[PDB]
């Protein structure tokens, strides 16, 4: 479930 | 070439906590402010309220995976699945760095909970930790500096057997640049323990197990 938590520190600089 | 520098780079840059800050405040040396130590009901109440008045953790890796070279230029459901199922066992292998036998840093360094006030809870709480200080005692013993850990935790990261990628084949490469740059430093940073790497693989394995194991018991909450 922390797919979510990864995927919004993936787009962090945009 | 230049792979582990800017691969140690990354790691120094993008976490906080490393084994030379933690090895420095687990000294009780440069500091006459200790942290604080929870060691029972009491202070544990103590340091839960002012909790109240890890995302961090995985951003930290999420910063530092797309910091490693060539992780960033995978597609981005690639990175994803790396991270999903590798952030585990890269946490518990750091997780040795601010470990000693009685107990471990909490709170960036600013708290130190005792490993005997955590086996003393009732059950199931007394073993969610107490496997992870049996991984670390052992762990703690090959004496890995920040420089080898580094290339560990990438190693965890960046490896072509995940399920669910779809690139496997630039994955596998980068993996094997991975491996054979930790390889060659482990032998430059300990020679004299020439079966380090065969030992490094076996743990590896063993954090799988380790996770495998966290989330069995942490569905029994």
């Amino acid at each position: 479930g922390l797919e979510a938590i990864i995927r919004k520190a993936l787009m962090g600089k945009y | 070439k230049s792979l582990a520098k800017r691969i140690y780079e990354a790691y120094l840059k993008n976490f906080n906590m490393n084994k030379v800050k933690a090895r420095v405040i687990l000294s009780g040396k440069a500091s006459n402010n200790p942290p604080f130590v929870i060691h029972d009901m009491e202070t544990l109440c103590m340091a839960e309220k002012t909790l109240v008045a890890s995302v961090e953790t995985v951003t930290e890796l999420t910063e530092f995976a797309k910091a490693i070279p060539g992780f960033a230029n995978l597609d981005l459901n690639d990175q994803v699945t790396l991270l999903k199922y590798g952030v585990y066992e890269a946490i518990f292998a750091m997780l040795s760095s601010v470990m000693n036998k009685d107990g471990m840093l909490v709170a960036y360094g600013n708290g130190f909970i005792t490993r005997e006030f955590l086996k003393s809870l009732r059950k199931p709480f007394c073993d969610i930790m107490e496997p992870k200080f049996d991984f670390a005692m052992k762990f703690n013993a090959l004496e890995l500096d920040d420089s080898d850990i580094s290339l560990f935790v990438a190693a965890i990261i960046c490896c072509g057997d995940r399920p669910g990628l779809l690139n496997v084949g630039h994955i596998e490469k980068m993996q094997e640049g991975i491996v054979h740059v930790l390889r060659l430093h482990l032998q430059s940073n300990h020679p004299d323990d020439i079966f380090l790497f065969p030992k490094l693989l076996q743990k590896m394995a063993d954090l799988r197990q380790l996770v495998t194991e966290h989330a069995q018991l942490v569905q029994i909450i």
